[PDB]
């Protein structure tokens, strides 16, 4: 500083301290896992939040790893104007209920709720903002599905289904449909888990999926994958 | 916003003494701090400066090698360690907060002062005292040995007022800008090496000694001070 | 309340269908006049000399 | 009894006609690939790999002079080129190997910590610094002596490597190969084995949890194979490409007390050319965009 | 009843179309065809502002034409000197999902907002030396898309609940609600006299509101997609809009018509921001193709291109003195042009 006055030099020093604080806050921010929570109505998102208006942000720590979970279900506005704000999240956690196969929406009594769930799922999978964002799919309320599957066949929602009206086959069929909604197989990974309101391993499952996603991201960045 | 100095008293010549200042009610760590002392001759002398990040420290050439200025942010405390005290160090020591950014007011709040007793750009104010009556306008002049107008367009002149029994208070910053809380009766003007402070109407609370200061380069220097006497 | 909304639209069109309008050529001439009158004051249309440009 | 480095009496002018082609092809291909690879990263930007390309280019700077000294039986190049020609390639080789080891270390650490500049600015200095304190005997101990090489009948000026003291030669060679060749190889092996172990541990974790449909296991297998192949190639290429010169150096060292003519004067040219060929593989093994 | 009202509404749309058509005696292109063209507008990057670590969404100039405020998704609202590139303030936000920011014309306050449906107003001039929250205005049920200060200690905001609001900051309550849009309200622009304002929405329409009465004065249509940006012409008698169909349009308030369309054949990206120069002869527009275009507002020709951003340009502003243009984009840099 040879052409600056004393006050200009002090202002430049203030700017450098602001820079130093911004860099520190950036370094702390980069170590947190950002998860975007998506689900249809009555999809068990409340239980998923419990186990781990505007936007709602939930913070937690597991195995010394910090997670930041963002619930956007309270917004009632065009997604395409604000969904791009979530480009760069570590993963999208998508909640689908297994008891909705024979239920219809209150708005349209002729529209199956699970087909709307698949429409949201494939709107999110094949977007242009989430081409490399992994999805952790939670199929909730499995304990309420194995008891009612015997009375309501999959043919109510899936007329082309051929097989047994049991949990073992129906769960795999639904998992296959949801995973096959994806088109970018080689870039996007879907991790499917079958859980319930009394389950406790959801946190470990999310931890494992996030660890794998971070490993793959680091391998891709370091030119090894 | 409060600054409390402590640690004063009588010191034997050649001894050592620490003065301290406790800050409360403001973000201490975001401000740089000055030590400015007033001798019994009632002139203001700038002693030391330490920046907000403690990376920049300046001393007056009379105290270099003997005084050390330091901070402790978590206690909001400013320290001054004085060694080899001389008879010329007897003074009222004031702690001053100062913040620097575009449009800021760098000498807004002064402390109360602690008494210590021991057993360059020249600012000229040719008039030592002006006889005044309430209700009349007054003009105080200050002249610098060097032009204070910098190439960036700013002129670094400050006007302060010290009332009897009180600490100095900032009135004008950078020649023409009125400090917060000061009534609009005060106005600053000038160019180059000539500066003028005008008061449209005096009240009972405008009595005291007015000082002019330059902040173009360190060390910071004060004027002799012009007194207004009823 | 669909009838209420229809009435709101009808009255908003009441406050739209009965307003004064001018010719497009007159508005274009007014824009031309404003652009020409202030042309010498626009530092982007007429580059300011470097000695007065605050950014280099 | 003093091995000539780059002089041969030489079946006539055909061997020169092919040695003047292979080296120029290596030079052109390595330079083009490295420069292109370097600039490819200039718009994709890591920081160490750039140094790898720079070291490869400074290494392949050598080819024209080694082929020039080979085009004749003597040097006719000067006692100062003999002090630089070999220290411009030993330095570059050491830098390349240490940069490879540093890249492996940083990749392994990045994978392990599941995610700076200062460290890099120092890593580069140490890498270049150690490749100028260890190659120092390579710039002071060469002399252009006429050894009266057998098969010329005249004294022929060859820039040989006089070694005044045997204990100094043995101690330096033992330290040079160990700290330049062996340690980076061990670092690379450990780093890539650890990366494979981390990947396999994660894949085992996501298999017990039953989080993979039958149809995706194929992709998982395909992905782990590709990862496995890439790392295996990166591990084995370092030893396959760099070992011949280390073996050659140890053989020349043991060639003083050993009297079995363990190495041919011509052989050291082909070994060094083979090493030059490594700069046509480095820009494609460590930059895989396919 | 319902049918009667709908039929009456249709006749009113017919008469408005007929009233507008009767006033279209000539086009603007038939009047400005004989004006000497602006030529070629060359601009160069003078300042680059570094320090945001995420996408920059909003930017606003101060009325001194020297201080900037910018908002990013890293949770930071930064105030810039922009002559020396020094940072003056860095305000951390309670919610990092910020989409809009504004600078008070007095320079004492800044405002911000986003996906938290709350407009936060900060006091820049305090005795403690730091910047603190002065107000949090809540009452919108959607994301806050744009906010602008008025000189009467009042603020106008627009949100994704399809409404606009005039807020009294000191009380912290809404004083006026502007309803009438049928889609998300994306942009606002205040008139130079701060007595009318315009809002552009996702129903492919813009509306002129009287900020003192709360009623809609007139509605402008013509865009084929959502309107992302809107700006007033300097004299207050016209405004320009930018939409997702890669077209800019100039509208006249007194003629109640569209005057000129700004488009070209190789531009297929949406428009994110629009602004006018001091004289109004140049129209500047930011696009999703990472570039910015300068159009001749009267001849509808492309007068220049601003390039150098590596991602979508999200915000654009011109100083009150007309000396410089500031652009911000998703690569986390701000640039100043002359
Ligand atoms: C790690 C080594 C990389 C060096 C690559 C360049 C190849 C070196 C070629 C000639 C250098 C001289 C080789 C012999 C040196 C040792 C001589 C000895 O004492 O036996």
């Amino acid at each position: 500083g040879c052409t600056l006055s004393a006050e200009d030099k002090a202002a430049v020093e203030r700017s450098k301290m602001i820079d130093r604080n911004l860099r520190e806050d950036g370094e702390k921010a980069a170590r947190e896992v950002k998860l975007l929570l998506l689900g249809a109505g009555e999809s068990g998102k409340s239980t998923i939040v419990k186990q781990m208006t505007g936007i709602v942000e939930t913070h937690f720590t597991f195995k010394d790893l910090h997670f930041k979970m963002f619930d956007v279900g309270g917004q009632r506005s065009e997604r395409k104007k604000w969904i791009h704000c979530f480009e760069g999240v570590t993963a999208i956690i998508f909640c689908v209920a297994l008891s909705d196969y024979d239920l219809v929406l209150a708005e349209d009594e002729e529209m199956n709720r699970m087909h709307e769930s698949m429409k949201l799922f494939d709107s999110i999978c094949n977007n242009k903002w989430f081409t490399d964002t992994s999805i952790i799919l939670f199929l909730n309320k499995k304990d309420l599905f194995e008891e009612k599957i015997k009375k309501s066949p999959l043919t109510i929602c899936y007329p082309e289904y051929a097989g047994s009206n049991t949990y073992e086959e129906a769960a795999a069929y639904i998992q296959c449909q949801f995973e096959d909604l994806n088109k970018r197989k080689d870039t996007k990974e879907i991790y499917t888990h079958f859980t319930c309101a009394t389950d406790t391993k959801n946190v470990q499952f999310v931890f494992d999926a996030v660890t794998d996603v971070i490993i793959k991201n680091n391998l891709k960045d370091c030119g090894l994958f | 916003v409060q600054l409390v100095e402590s640690g004063g008293g009588l010191v034997q010549p050649g001894g050592s003494r620490k003065l301290s200042c406790s800050a409360s009610g403001f973000a201490f760590s975001s401000f740089g701090m000055h030590w400015v002392r007033q001798a019994p001759e009632k002139g203001l002398e700038w002693v030391a400066y330490i920046s907000s990040g403690s990376g920049t420290i300046y001393y007056a050439d009379t105290v270099k090698g003997r005084f050390t200025i330091s901070r402790d942010d978590p206690k909001n405390t400013l320290f001054l360690q004085m060694t080899s005290l001389r008879s010329e160090d007897t003074a009222m020591y004031y702690c001053v907060r100062s913040i620097y950014y575009y449009g800021s007011s760098p000498f807004d709040f002064w402390g109360q002062g602690t008494t210590l007793t021991v057993s360059d750009i020249v600012m000229t104010q040719a008039t030592s005292s002006v006889p005044v009556t309430p209700g009349e306008s007054v003009s105080i002049s200050c002249r610098s040995s060097k032009s204070l107008l910098h190439s960036n367009g700013n002129t670094y002149l400050y006007w302060f007022l010290q009332r009897p029994g009180q600490s100095p208070q900032l009135l004008i910053y950078r020649m023409s800008n009125l400090a917060s809380g000061v009534p609009d009766r005060f106005s600053g003007s000038g160019s180059g090496t000539a500066f003028t402070l005008t008061i449209s109407r005096l009240e009972a609370e405008d009595v005291g000694v007015y000082y002019c200061m330059q902040h173009l380069e360190y060390p910071l220097t004060f004027g002799a001070g012009t007194k207004l006497e009823l | 309340a669909s009838i209420a909304q229809a009435r709101k639209l009808v009255e908003q069109l009441k406050m739209e269908a009965n307003i004064d309008r001018i010719k497009v050529s007159k508005a274009a001439a007014d824009l031309m006049a404003y652009c020409e009158a202030h042309a010498k004051e626009d530092p982007l249309l007429t580059p300011v000399p470097a000695s007065e440009n605050p950014f280099r | 009894t003093r091995f000539p480095f780059f002089s041969d009496v030489k079946h006539r002018l055909v061997l020169a006609a092919v040695e003047t082609t292979v080296l120029v092809l290596i030079f052109a291909v390595s330079l083009l690939g490295n420069v292109c690879a370097l600039v490819l990263v200039a718009r994709r930007r890591a920081c160490l790999v750039l140094n790898l390309f720079c070291a490869d280019l400074l290494f392949i700077s050598a080819i024209p002079l080694v082929l020039a000294v080979r085009w004749t039986e003597a040097w006719l190049l000067g006692p100062v080129a003999c002090h630089l020609l070999f220290y411009v390639m030993t330095l570059s080789g050491s830098v390349t190997i240490l940069t490879l080891a540093a890249v492996s270390l940083e990749r392994m650490v990045c994978i392990v910590h599941l995610q700076g500049r200062r460290a890099r600015a120092v890593l580069l200095a140490l890498i270049w610094g150690y490749s100028a304190v260890a190659a120092l005997p390579l710039c002071v101990f060469f002399r252009v002596v006429p050894q009266r090489l057998p098969g010329a009948d005249q004294e022929i000026s060859i820039c040989t490597l006089i070694w005044p003291t045997i204990p100094g030669e043995i101690s330096w060679d033992v330290s040079f190969v160990t700290l330049n060749f062996l340690v980076p190889g061990l670092v690379i092996v450990i780093s890539y084995s650890k990366i494979l172990q981390i990947t396999k541990a994660s894949r085992k974790r996501l298999t017990v949890s039953l989080a993979y449909s039958e149809s995706h296991q194929i992709r998982v297998s395909q992905q782990d194979f590709r990862l496995f192949r890439t790392l295996f190639l990166l591990m084995v290429s370092f030893f396959i490409m760099w070992s011949p010169i280390i073996i050659t150096i140890l053989l020349i060292l043991i060639q003083n007390f050993k009297q079995d003519l363990v190495i041919w004067p011509s052989l050291f040219f082909w070994v060094v050319a083979f090493t030059f060929a490594n700069s046509a593989l480095n820009p494609i093994l460590y930059n895989m965009t396919l | 009843e319902l049918d009667q009202l709908r039929q009456e509404a249709e006749q009113l749309k017919n008469q408005i179309r007929d009233a507008r058509k009767a006033c279209a005696d000539a086009t603007l292109s038939q009047i400005t065809n004989n004006i000497d063209p602006v030529g070629r507008i060359q601009m160069r990057t003078r300042r680059t502002l570094r320090g945001h670590l995420a996408k920059i969404y909003a930017m606003h100039w101060g009325t001194d034409s020297r201080l900037l405020v910018s908002a990013s998704q890293d949770g930071k609202l930064i105030i810039w000197d922009s002559y020396t590139t020094n940072k003056v303030h860095a305000i951390p936000l309670r919610s990092s999902w910020v989409m809009t920011c504004a600078y008070a014309p007095s320079g004492n306050y800044v405002a911000c907002g986003g996906l938290d449906n709350i407009c936060s107003i900060y006091n820049l001039k305090t005795r403690e030396g730091n910047v603190r929250v002065s107000r949090e205005l809540a009452g919108h049920t959607g994301y806050l898309s744009c906010c602008r200060f008025l000189d009467d200690n009042q603020i106008v905001t627009s949100s994704g609940d399809t409404t606009c609001a005039l807020w009294d900051i000191e009380t912290g309550q809404q004083t006026t609600t502007f309803t009438g849009h049928t889609g998300d309200v994306m942009s606002l622009s205040l008139a130079p006299d701060t007595r009318l304002f315009v809002s552009g929405a996702c129903d492919a329409s813009a509306k002129l509101w009287d900020v003192r009465e709360g009623m809609c004065r007139q509605t402008f249509t013509g865009h084929e997609s959502d309107i992302n940006a809107i700006c007033f012409f300097p004299n207050g008698n016209a405004f320009a809009t930018g939409s997702d169909d890669a077209t800019c349009r100039l509208f006249d308030l007194r003629a109640d018509q569209e005057l000129m369309t700004y488009s070209h054949d190789n531009i297929i990206c949406g428009i994110t921001s629009v602004s006018f120069s001091k004289s109004g002869r140049l129209l500047l527009a930011g696009y999703d193709d990472f570039n910015c275009n300068v159009w001749d507002a009267l001849k509808a020709d492309r007068a220049g291109v601003l390039a150098g951003h590596d991602n979508r340009v999200s915000c654009l502003g011109v100083t009150d003195d007309g000396m410089a243009v500031a652009t911000g984009s998703w690569d986390s840099f701000l640039k100043i042009w002359n």
